[PDB]
């Protein structure tokens, strides 16, 4: 799913050709893309110290997880490698919604399955949403740039709320 | 998938971002976004000429299709057949939007010449449709007139690869 | 039908909010809209001009129309102003399209059950191609507000062929 | 379709073997038959007379029909060839409608698509209304043979109009 | 359900003018319908004495009928009764089968739910079987008239076998 | 029902066989078979005629109609007031070879009237258009010229009351 | 299709108007349409003891398909099995009525044999049965009391070859 | 409709041109735009924290709803509860991109006082929500942090205006 | 509801644990568990006998209902009939085994009395036929032969009550 | 069709595992099945004895059934070894339905397409109540086992009535 | 949701009477009741102590739970009684599915929904996990009682695993 | 089918009742039911941790199965391979409490190897992670704590012949 699959998708369901609503629904993409391209160079090449810093601010705020005893926590080597492997998962999806202009990508390889995972595993949504807001207070991006990265960002919080 | 979409699909099978080359590829693409909204805007806007003038090329040069007991002959037969010719230009529409061939194969190409073959639809005669309306949808979206002028070269020889590849299938 | 009620409806459709996709969407359509209302503003400053060219340049490719007897033709008092009106109204939805960044308005008041009508009353498709065809060769814009406007003539002339 | 096959249809449609209101019904067909027959030979005899004569009908209605430019006139040899070659078409199929006893063949050969191929190659539905006219007020067949005639040509006026 | 109401449902279901294959339909009907009326005329003036042989016959044929005790059986007057009533109600629907041309009274008053009545009451079809046989050995009919009757006579047997 | 299952009907809750009287006049009534058919196959093969005309004389008689805001303003109103017109015609010719109008009001009047009062469609109008098609359908039916010479002078005043029915329904 | 139908489709595809010797050919089954209807009423009227007595034929002479273990055994599988004697029977008669045997082959036999295979369903033995309702059915349908005299020889040849096409089917 | 169909709509049935004034009033609609769009995101992107804060808030002031018997009470309820109330902002949303309440009005808000009638859905609770929501949800679009200083007072009374016509509704 | 799930809600919709009176009434209900399993046996078991001695008996007082133009004649009716009485039995025997009436009311008898006065079904003779039913179901079930000897007279109230239900619904 | 087998629909149909609803039910059946295999075991100890006295029963009450001609009834020897074969089935399927716990091997291979054939056949179902109530009244069983046995006899006698 | 309204349901979706297997079903609830009933009564004597003790077991566990600031957190006297509320809905809610012989109380109560009021409230399932962890451990019932109990609270533990 | 069902279907073919030595080895079943019960209560009340724990294993086995790329990875694959295990496991259990594993092969394996092969699913690491549900099955269905001691080594064993069914067939 994106802007441009989605303006086809609706085209052809209906045996159409592209409408006019449909090429300035791309343009409409095209020109956002600048800003969504910014924040996605921006987010890649700060993205180890995101990721390293985001799982910091998670230990921070519940300090149970570096602890306790269990897969499910970040207590082992183990555990805080999963927990840094998660949140750079979703740093890179981030980058992805913001190449493609729109959630298809974390809705495809994250969002879907997401409840069953960390109910299963024992995961918490708040680690996660802790992560995120994270990565929001620390991006440095401004004006549009910020608006794009922090839209995909709140999608991914909405989702685990 | 889109051309965007592509290169997150095979980022995300390798786990990797993407780089900055990759990055600088796809601002490229969005640069040409205007002449690539023009190409689809003409060829959309020039769509019902663009079937007939081929579909009526097609059958002056090949009679027998419309001949009583050709494949075209009966009125419903010819509707079938003049809706396969806007299919095909509809799909390969879709392609140039999308800067990727996918949907033109995924939903268009794949199956059809066996469908043609199990139909009894000559194939052969459906591409010479297909090159006639790659020849008068290149012209038309390619036209001097009427548009801030520049160079459409790189996009009207992609246009071209998606005609062809429609009348390879069949 | 409009660029934002379609981007409503599809996220009505799937119980979810506006996606950014779906903003961006809107946001294309608002940036057209300064082509498309130039367009519009012109071809209403224009339209007594341009209906009574067009249906000039119908009669004229189509003289018999100016003589056949029939209620179907502009042979009568009656019949010209029935085709000048008819003219008129193709220009009116031009402009609605042109206002609702769309062709729903088209849809909606003309094209729907418009080969139903054409059949009942004998009336020509041609005669209409060559009066839209006039608009396109007389409204005088240039850049994209020409752009706009001959997009949704063109789209008229695609469903009367 | 024909009589016979809708009969069927109708009896296989709800499992049972053909009932006496079947029955009857073909036998209303077969009673019918002779007047049906009568009628086809004589159009088939008459064939060419009827064809030539019903395009010059249609040509002398439409003066324009053999003096405009383009394709879908029958202002070019090409195009003469066609319209007669159509109006043979239309004969023809009125000659299986009466053999079968019913619209089936009209149907299937002729009607469906026919809007779309008009619309499309730009024919006239009027112009061959005029052909079938002349075709009624021609054969010269008389009694339940000119009613049968008369009531598959009108079909297609029907169609037409 | 008629031949005549057929034919309207077809058409309509359809959304469609009666069709020239319906009218022929119609006309079979009205062809056949001096032989059905016939046979109807015949079977009505003869009711009582075909009735009362039927009954006899029944009971010649099957004797424990006229013995076993039970409601189910004729051993009693109300039994007796009850089976006059019974081959009385299978006359009178075959005469108005023959009225309309079709099956359809039979279908709807006799026919519909006649298996569950048999069952739940045992009644023995065979019962009926031969009494219908007495009807058409003893009506007197020739020819087409004699054809009706013994076709709607022979579809009811055919129900009960 | 047919005129024929009309009186079948009212036998079988009376548990009676059809009298001699009652099976005469079912026989009357085949033998006005061939006319009974002229007159449907005649509107039948005029319809669109019929329809039209009746449709035009109605726009201009009430040019409101049809001016902007007016109900058949549109061409899908328009071809929506069309449809309404043959489907009223259609009944009504089902009504004719029956013999009988319950197939006219069960399918087709039965409920209109608050149908047509809830979209805002003015059923006077309608009525006026069916008015319009009887006097046509009559004319045509009725036609002296091309049909062997007789009496259908019962059978047009049955087709009227049909029209009227459905004129008075809405 | 029908007799008529499979003319008329077949000069269709050569563009072609009936000749007389066909349309003589047509009328001559018209001609014979008496007959034809005499055939499928007195078929259709004997039904329900045509299978019966078939089947009950077929089960004498081969106890091993009702025998527990059986294709016919249970009264499932038995009801399935008169079901399909019927069936077969109601098909015929089908292709009686057209004088064409394309609705017996397309809606019947074509994968019945693949389709019994493929159930353990023994095809030889509902050949016999069909065989069985053959001589029964034509026997039944040349009955010569009860019916005006003539010959339809030609028809009980016919009709014939429909229970053999079935039989060869299975 | 949106605010440009709905001028539309009123114009085609007077059959008029939109004037001037109306022109500039929609490309006024158009200058506010990126406005419209961030109030829209920034609640959008806060819904989840929108409705819980406000059901949370509305749950402690009338403790009733969720204690066993209460209409909140049980978690299916619960979550319809929730649900409700998310789909309600939704559809605020929704006629704020719009710029017209008849999205609102007519998918969401007809028949809903009396859908809560008949459930025994307390709809004064229902409104204490949603003008909970409207307090929090303009709190966020205005926030003066984050975004190019500039003027939104007439946007927000506008949305406003949504959140009372959906209180009012219920 | 069963009659153990009854009192379940009642206590959930006061957030309350049941008591051990209440307990000991459910227990009390499963000691007397093997003869409410006699009765719905019992009454299953006879239930074509129940029904059609009851039909037999009311068309016997009632001969208005079978005779020409009765609500039960035709066949189609006098099925549709004994069906309702098997329905009413059935629905009674799932009382039965729930000991609460709520299936019988919500699945049968509500609307009942409106759906036989719409019809034309003459309500109070099939209340006639079901107090048949009730009292050869009572003596079926109450039956001293062939069964452990014990008192089962309140459950034949209570079977008692379901039938008169039934019987003052219609 | 079992308890067990309707247990495990059940549960599948809902894509969940066996509640303890149904380990109830199961274990409901395991305890029925102590009564259910004692008529199991006894009935078939007797089975020639049932059945050839099933058969007389039949016969006594319906002495038509030994004397008139017709493949329908047991006047031949085939006649009287079809019946005695068929009141063998209803027995056999009787001691199936208690040794699976339920009617599924009744219902399977004896009920579904009883009525086609009974009256294919021209066989009574009163013959069949007749078998059915010998047997009842002549297994000799006691308690809970007699219980069982007359549960699923009277299921058949149901089903034929 | 019963043992028995679920034999009602499946007899009734097939227009039936109660099967002899349904009879056995809830014959099976009959003979289960008496386990179920004694656990009932026992947990329900035992409330106060082990809903205390399971909320301390929650505390305990998860000592963050009652330092945390939040209205999620026990770490007020509101939360720490929405706690002892909520250990008390899942008790009373294992004492209905004792009483009933099924989930169905748990299911319409509490676990329809679930997942949903977890994530939009922040509540952890494994808290509630621990609390009925405590439970089974300290109802101190035995035999069959302590089955039914334990497989009602392990059916709640999946829920929310 | 059930061990029940399973003797009877092979009885009927047959034609014949069941013996006394088949007689008394149902009766032997339904002895060892109480048992049977326990091991599918036991790991129907563990289902959730003994699926988790292996996929957990399987996963730390083979970490390429969830790294990107791998078949497992996404949340979207995740949850279908979990999905996948729980399904198995269902099954696996409904062959036990049917002592047959008919539903398993019938409704779960059959045609799975080939469903794995065309999607690219691992069913060689399907079955370690089969086999890893085995062992701790086993080991909560014998634990000898909190259940009246007896033997059930022969459940056991069964029970493993369902999971290495389960095994083979990916
Ligand atoms: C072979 C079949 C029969 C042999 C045996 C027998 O010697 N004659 C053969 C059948 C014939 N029927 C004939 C006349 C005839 N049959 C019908 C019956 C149909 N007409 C339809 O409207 C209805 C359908 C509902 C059927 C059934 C009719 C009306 C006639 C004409 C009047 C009659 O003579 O009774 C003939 C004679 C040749 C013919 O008239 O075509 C044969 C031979």
């Amino acid at each position: 799913k994106t802007p441009i699959t989605e303006a086809i998708a609706a085209a052809d369901n209906q045996g159409r050709f592209l409408s006019n609503t449909e090429l300035q629904a791309v343009n409409g993409r095209y020109q956002r893309a600048a800003a969504s391209l910014e924040a996605a160079r921006s987010l890649t090449s700060n993205a180890q110290r995101l990721i390293n810093g985001a799982a910091q601010a998670v230990y921070s705020k519940f300090p149970y997880t570096s602890q306790m005893p269990g897969p499910q926590y970040a207590s082992s080597a183990v555990g805080k490698a999963k927990c840094a492997r998660d949140i750079g998962y979703y740093l890179r999806m981030v980058t992805y919604c913001l190449v493609v202009g729109g959630t298809g990508p974390m809705d495809e390889y994250l969002i879907a399955g997401l409840e069953e995972i960390n109910r299963t595993f024992d995961l918490s949504p708040s680690w996660y949403v802790e992560a995120l807001n994270y990565v929001k207070s620390n991006h440095g991006l401004s004006g549009q740039a910020a608006n794009e990265a922090n839209t995909y960002i709140d999608y991914a919080i909405n989702a685990l709320s | 998938l889109d051309a965007f979409a592509k290169v997150v699909a095979q980022a995300d099978a390798r786990g990797e971002f993407l780089s900055n080359t990759q990055l600088d590829a796809l601002s490229k693409m969005v640069s040409e976004g205007n002449k690539r909204l023009d190409v689809v805007n003409r060829i959309t806007s020039n769509a019902s000429a663009i079937v007939t003038n081929a579909a009526r090329a097609l059958f002056s040069e090949q009679p027998q299709l419309i001949q009583p007991g050709g494949n075209a002959y009966t009125n419903r037969r010819m509707a079938a057949c003049l809706r396969d010719m806007e299919i095909i230009l509809r799909y390969v529409s879709y392609a140039i939007i999308a800067g990727d061939s996918s949907v033109l194969d995924d939903r268009c190409l794949n199956g059809l010449r066996e469908t043609y073959q199990a139909l009894g639809v000559p194939g052969a005669s459906v591409a010479v449709g297909v090159e006639k309306m790659k020849d008068s949808a290149i012209a038309i979206a390619n036209d001097p007139s009427g548009i801030t002028t520049g160079d459409c070269s790189a996009l009207m020889a992609e246009v071209g690869t998606y005609f062809d590849r429609a009348a390879t299938a069949v």
